DNA sequence: GCTTGACAAGGCCCGTCCGTTATGGTATAATGGAGGCTGTCACGGATGCA
DNA sequence: TGCATCCGTGAGTCGGAGGTAATAACCATAACGGACGGGCCTTGTCAAGC
RNA sequence: CCGA
């Protein structure tokens, strides 16, 4: 459950239950502003560590 | 696959704890016994400390 | 380029229609996927309107037009002025949207059968009884004036609709259904007052209401901050992904190898053509609601398959593979593709023991090193002026020559070298090594590291990596050489 | 006995045909090869050698101007077909022994499309070799790391060499006691002669039966009136074994016996593969699997996990990009590698650009966008 | 009762009406006759008054317009009656052809809209049934959607009649020679040719989905093993440095000769010009551009000093 | 350092020509569908019912 | 309002090999379109001349 | 199906 209540939409979508993830991210119509270690690998940057 | 899943929720719940500060400037501190089940113990405090 | 984040919304028609329009110079929009055909059997062309098309999504060739005419590259920026496609490379198959005008509207079945199904949350209904009047088993009050028997988004059976048709009361009594019903339904609230109204409602309820009550403001407090409307959860306009993700090739032997997402579409727009060919002539409306709801179940088909109803089955009754199939599991987009990747300049083999040899160094094969190491030493054999190109280079590679094994000698010295062997538990999983040169086909381990990789010598093959920048190579060096990790991390 | 085969196809351009005039190919590339450009039987093939050579009319003729201006220099007619022989894979060494080829014409009736149909059995004595598995009939395997000089193996006191060491730690720790009593009943009835047969679950017929078996045969073996060193009465297993290399006899004895060793079908020829470049896959433009297609090797997501662990940002930054679907990228670092010069800075990957255009075929409104003074704008991820 | 089967549903809805009688047939084909020819003569007013006939009508020639709604309408309804009674023979004819490609419900729709065709060509004046013509109408529709649709790349429908005729020919020649089948023989009895008939039989086959598994298990997919048709990246880097070596070697030689090479065969601008417009160009004419082109040519062929750009033949 | 004239070669371009392809039709009477599950386990919401 | 029933969600990592699907009307008639053949022009070599 |  603290996996999927964080702040970006990417790694809870790309960690598990990838629909209803997406699905309140599109109502809430949240941005992710790339914090973390999982988004840069997807996104394919440095990451910040 | 337990095993292998379980892993997989603790990468993803802290997979954005970096070091990112040098000192945070806090007063609260934590209370380090020897750990004892019984009369034995099964780890000492030098080990903990 | 560069960008600073990323943000998801809920897609409009206007939007949906802004990816896939692109306009001609004269003056014509085309963007709309009307036919269901795919390509030409006799001659394996795309057809001029369909899931391919050179008009909507680009050429299949490199500066080459469909009719002909326009086979050159100095024809750049061009558009074709009697077949219509634009002379262009061949790559913006990749990235070029169409999309499916819709003959009626249609529910996403993201918003309808997720958790906790925000459309009824929204509309204030039970989930049944949405499900109901959009698969056309319902009626549904839109209008209840004049009236103490109905009242507002009640619903009715066709023999309760039949039966008020006696008093044909003596006012105007509307009813609607399907997703049109919906979507009216959903164009006539009043954001800022239905929230308005339940934070006057919230202070003065019971318990258990205001958990409902809570639940159902932030789900309005959402749309308010979005500036996105509330019918945007019916869909009028269909996105079509551009051809190149859903690719058609051939396999030697004539049979063509497709993708399960040109089967959806194709049922998409073949029930949507049928729809309007039945309102075009005046069918009964047993049939044109029977095609509305095939419609219906169509559209959710190609986003979710098996998500409400029936799952849509191939040949074998093998079900298709959708839209949200492609990225959700553990073979999707982010887990297989994204997450973790195949590599280039790497190559595996079982490994042995090493003693008489040091830590931080491995026995490397050298018909495993010329090919993992080619390009470094095709540049030695250029700088040192013994071939002056890649083919004499790649000739002499090939060939086999004694100069060969001294130039990879000299190029492997000083170069770190990962090695891995799955699975990888722990960081010591993966040690960088100096490579030496040894005969035979086995990696040479030296035994002091195989606790960390937990690795003996009855069967463990470890795969090898090859550091190409400088970066990539002093952190290969000063971070994960192998003589320094002798302590555990844990 | 490897077997390879290939079909003559029929395409649109035109008829495949099996002949001996191969663009591109040497003079002494084609002595094996017969009339009708097929290999003979018994010749002797390598990595790389023609076993059947094939083309077929290529006919779209898009010529680069480097080629133009290279054929305007030196003559050089382009041929109308390319090359499509079948080769000896990387390894796979051996002897042709069966080009048995099959016609339509000739009697038989093909996959349809296909003009005519050859195979090819190639055979090959493989020897023992430093990487190879070999086992028992007691769950011990083990792979062969050293082959040594019979003057460098330890020997007995008759002066025989050892075949074979293996590790005594493997025995107690892995609980299969039954390969000792094996080895010595082996080997006594290997300086008799008999060739024993026991049936199991023996201890039936007494106490300790297969103990007692096993050492009345070893006495009953030390008997004979040349062979009595080969059982000691005060350690039973053990007799005293001399080092090849100094002559010094080991400090204590040691067990020595007749094992029956197996070889098995995990050979190092069938596991060694290393990739620079091959062939990428269709939708995600990622590198191949598997050994047969020249594959890459799976950077997953716990070797992901490992490099985030250490430092080394730009070691899974390269693994990620310039070594997997992002073009520009590869093209880029291979000249740069080429060149000797500095590998540049990567782009967005091929991947995160088809999970784009996914979620936005899914409905979605999901965009990049970028902020420079107090400006914001969405970006273009496809350029 | 709630049901996620369509298929119940509709069938449901269908078996909520009753089935008609005969005199009923007659009735509303006498109706739907009059909606017809009401309706042809409301083309020909379109074709005459530029599509503007909704206030007009040829019936009357205010009461009388509402008398001629009334019309209108129970012959519109009439039809719709006739369309709907008849919907069980299109389920009993549809259940007959249900694994060729289609689903059981567009099978359904079409033979509805068959039938819709069927009840707007019916003739009530010639004594037969209703249900034969419209099982003609009804079949007709469910294989020319066959026919149609349930193909990715799809056939004509003269292509499939003439896979059933070579059936029926291979079929039949088989029965006269019971061994060795010939495909000569084959040709000859379709009176085509050989190699046409291999091209009908190759655009016979069907399709095979990218996502079907290899083995008995999960770990493998079709798509695994195709290769993306593109150009490598060291043939990107071969023609590169092929580039580069060519501008060095060119540069080396006069000015106007190498400027002249590099507009011919486009290495600056990316179009191949003809020998004229170098003379529109320059303005000298194109009979000294091909000597220009020719004595570079033959110096760029010298022996000497050339041999940097003779490794890269093939 | 160019220039004019002869000798052909080959893309555009507009006619027929025949093979392909789209479309319409057939009149005894026919009037609600086959076709698999039936041996996993555990947790969390969401109904739903007394 | 508490307890029973239901449904959706997850269930370790690499490598090799083999390998898929699998049955079902027919006929006239006009519209269509690729192929093929002359016309004119544009283009690319030989050849003599200042 | 097998190997780690
Ligand atoms: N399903 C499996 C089986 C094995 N392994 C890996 O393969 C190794 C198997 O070791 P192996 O040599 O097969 O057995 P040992 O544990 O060494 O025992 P023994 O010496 O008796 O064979 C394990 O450590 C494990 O990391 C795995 O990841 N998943
Ligand atoms: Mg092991
Ligand atoms: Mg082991
Ligand atoms: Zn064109």
């Amino acid at each position: 459950k603290a996996s999927l209540n964080t702040d970006s939409f990417i790694s809870a979508a790309s960690f598990q239950e990838t629909t209803r993830v997406l699905t309140e991210a599109a109502i809430e119509g949240k941005s992710d502003w790339l914090r973390g270690l999982k988004e840069n690998v997807i996104i394919g940057r440095l990451i910040p560590a | 696959a337990d095993s292998g899943y379980l892993t997989r929720r603790l990468v993803d719940v802290s997979q954005d704890v970096i070091v990112r500060e040098q000192d945070c400037g806090t007063e609260r501190s934590l209370r380090v016994t020897a750990m004892t089940d019984g009369d034995q113990v099964k780890i000492s405090l030098a080990d903990r400390l | 380029p560069r960008f600073d984040y990323v943000k998801i919304a809920i897609a409009s028609p206007e939007r949906i229609r802004q990816w896939g329009e692109r306009t001609l110079p004269n003056g014509t929009v085309v963007g709309e996927v009307t036919k269901p055909e795919t390509i030409n059997y006799r001659t394996l062309k795309p057809e001029m309107d369909g899931l391919f098309c050179e008009k909507i999504f680009g050429p299949s060739k490199d500066w080459e037009c469909w009719c002909g005419k326009y086979k050159r590259v100095r024809h750049r920026g061009i558009v074709c002025e009697r077949c219509g496609v634009e002379v262009t490379e061949s790559r913006v198959r990749r990235h070029r949207m169409g999309y499916i005008k819709l003959a009626a509207p249609v529910t996403h079945v993201w918003y309808l059968k997720g958790i906790p199904s925000y459309l009824s949350i929204l509309l204030d209904m039970a989930l049944r009884d949405v499900e109901q009047i959009v698969y056309f088993n319902a009626y549904v009050v839109l209008n209840p004036g004049n009236a103490s028997n109905l009242q507002y988004k009640q619903l009715l059976t066709e023999d309760q609709w039949v039966e008020i048709e006696d008093q044909i009361e003596l006012e105007g009594i509307e009813v609607g259904i399907g997703a049109e019903a919906v979507q009216r339904l959903l164009a006539e609230l009043q954001l800022e007052e239905v929230a308005e109204k339940l934070r006057e409602e919230i202070l003065a309820s019971k318990g258990q209401k205001r958990a409902k009550l809570i639940k159902r403001l932030r789900v309005i407090d959402n749309f308010i901050a979005t500036h996105s409307q509330a019918e945007w959860m019916t869909l009028d306009v269909i996105p079509v992904i551009p051809p190149d993700l859903r690719p058609m090739v051939q396999l030697d032997g004539g049979r063509f190898a497709t993708s399960d997402l040109n089967d959806l579409y194709r049922r998409v727009i073949n029930r949507n053509n049928r729809l309007a060919r039945l309102q075009e002539i005046l069918a009964p409306e047993i049939i044109v609601r029977n095609e509305k709801r095939m419609l219906q179940e169509a559209v959710d088909a190609l986003i979710d398959n098996g998500r409400r109803g029936r799952t849509v089955v191939g040949a074998n009754n093998r079900a298709l593979k959708s839209l949200s199939d492609i990225i959700e599991g553990k073979q999707g987009r982010f887990r297989q593709n994204l997450l973790g990747k195949r590599v280039d300049y790497s190559g595996r083999s079982v490994i042995v023991v090493g003693p008489n040899l040091k830590i931080y160094q491995c026995g490397l094969p050298r018909e495993m090193a010329i090919e993992l190491f080619q390009p470094f030493v095709i540049h030695r054999l250029i700088k040192l002026g013994i071939v002056n190109n890649i083919k004499a280079a790649k000739k002499l590679i090939l060939k086999g020559d004694p100069q060969i094994w001294s130039v990879l000698e000299e190029v492997i010295t000083g170069h770190p070298v990962m090695l891995n062997r799955a699975p990888t538990l722990h960081r010591l999983g993966i040690q960088a090594f100096e490579p030496i040169l040894v005969e035979g086909r086995a990696i040479q381990l030296h035994p002091l590291v195989c606790p960390a990789f937990n690795a003996d010598f009855d069967g463990d093959q470890m795969a090898v990596h090859v550091p190409l920048s400088l970066e990539a190579q002093c952190e290969a060096r000063l971070l994960m050489l192998a003589c320094h990790n002798v302590l555990s991390p844990a | 006995i490897e077997k390879f085969e290939i079909e003559a196809r029929q395409t649109k351009l035109g008829p495949e045909e099996i002949t001996r005039e191969i663009p591109n190919v040497g003079e002494d590339a084609l002595r094996n090869l017969d009339e009708h450009g097929i290999i003979r039987i018994g010749a002797w093939v390598e990595s790389g050698d023609i076993l059947v050579g094939k083309v077929t009319p290529k006919g779209e003729a898009d010529q680069p101007p480097e080629e133009k201006l290279l054929r305007a220099i030196f003559g050089e007619k382009a041929r109308d077909v390319r090359d499509n022989s079948l080769r000896v894979p990387n390894g796979e060494k051996g002897r042709v022994v069966d080009v048995r080829v099959f016609t339509r014409e000739k009697g038989d009736e093909l996959p349809p499309g296909a003009n005519m149909v050859v195979r090819i059995y190639v055979a090959q004595k493989r020897k023992i070799q430093v990487g190879d598995k070999m086992a028992g009939r007691h769950g011990n395997k083990g792979i062969i790391s050293r082959i040594l000089p019979i003057e460098d193996m330890p020997y007995l006191p008759d002066g025989r060499p050892i075949d074979i060491a293996l590790n005594p730690l493997g025995v107690p720790s892995r609980m299969n006691v039954g390969q000792v009593f094996e080895c010595l009943l082996g080997w006594a009835g290997e300086n008799l002669g008999v060739r024993f047969k026991i049936t199991p679950f023996d201890e039936m017929y007494g106490e300790e039966a297969s103990r007692d078996t096993v050492h009345g045969l070893l006495e009953e073996a030390s008997q004979r009136p040349n062979k009595d060193w080969v059982f000691n009465e005060n350690h039973p297993g053990k007799i005293q074994v001399f080092d090849g290399r100094t002559g010094e006899p080991f400090d204590r004895p040691i067990t020595v016996g007749q094992a029956y060793m197996l070889k098995l079908v995990h050979l190092v020829d069938d596991k060694i593969h290393a990739r620079s470049t091959g062939p990428y896959s269709l939708v995600t433009q990622q590198p191949l699997g598997g050994k047969a297609q020249q594959g890459g090797q799976r950077f997953g997501e716990m070797e992901v996990w490992a490099l985030e662990a250490y430092g080394a940002a730009y070691i899974l930054q390269e693994l990620l990009t310039v070594k997997s679907d992002d073009m520009q990228g590869r093209n880029e670092a291979l000249n740069a590698i080429v060149k000797g010069k500095s590998i540049p800075r990567p782009g967005t990957p091929e991947s995160f650009k088809v999970l784009m255009r996914e979620l936005q075929s899914l409905g979605l409104d999901i965009a990049a966008h970028k902020v420079q003074l107090s400006e914001d704008g969405e970006s273009a991820d496809a350029e | 009762p709630y049901t996620e089967d369509s298929i119940r549903i509709y069938l449901q809805e269908i078996g909520r009406i009753r089935l008609l009688r005969a005199e009923e047939e007659i009735e509303l084909a006498r109706q739907i006759a009059d909606l017809l020819e009401l309706e042809l003569i409301r083309d020909n007013l379109t074709l005459q008054l530029e599509r503007q006939p909704s206030e007009l009508e040829w019936g009357k020639q205010n009461k009388n317009f509402a008398a001629f709604r009334r019309r209108l309408f129970l012959d519109r309804r009439a039809k719709d009656k006739m369309v709907q009674s008849n919907l069980r023979l299109v389920v009993s004819i549809a259940k007959k052809y249900m694994n060729r490609g289609l689903s059981f419900q567009d099978l359904i729709q079409e033979g509805s809209l068959g039938l819709i065709r069927a009840a707007e060509k019916f003739d009530h004046e010639k004594g037969y049934k209703f249900s034969t013509y419209a099982t003609w109408w009804i079949r007709q529709a469910i294989t020319r959607a066959i026919a149609d649709q349930s193909r990715t790349i799809r056939l004509p429908v003269h292509l499939y009649e003439t896979i059933s005729r070579i059936k029926k020919t291979t079929k039949l020649l088989s029965q006269e020679m019971r061994r060795k089948p010939t495909e000569e023989e084959i040709a000859e009895k379709m009176e085509m040719t050989i190699e046409k008939l291999r091209f009908i039989a190759k655009s016979a086959q069907l399709p095979i989905s990218l996502e079907t598994p290899i083995g008995k298990e999960e770990d493998s997919r079709l798509g695994d093993f195709i290769e993306a048709d593109g150009e490598t990246p060291e043939d990107e880097v071969s023609k590169n440095l092929l580039r580069e070596d060519l501008e060095n070697v060119l540069d080396t030689l006069s000015p106007r000769e190498r400027d002249v090479l590099r507009l011919r065969y486009g290495l600056d601008d990316g179009r191949m010009k003809t020998l004229e417009e170098i003379g529109q160009i320059f303005n000298v004419t194109r009979e000294r551009i091909r000597q220009i082109e020719a004595k570079a040519l033959r110096k760029l062929r010298h022996p000497n000093r050339n041999s940097i750009l003779k490794e890269y033949i093939r």
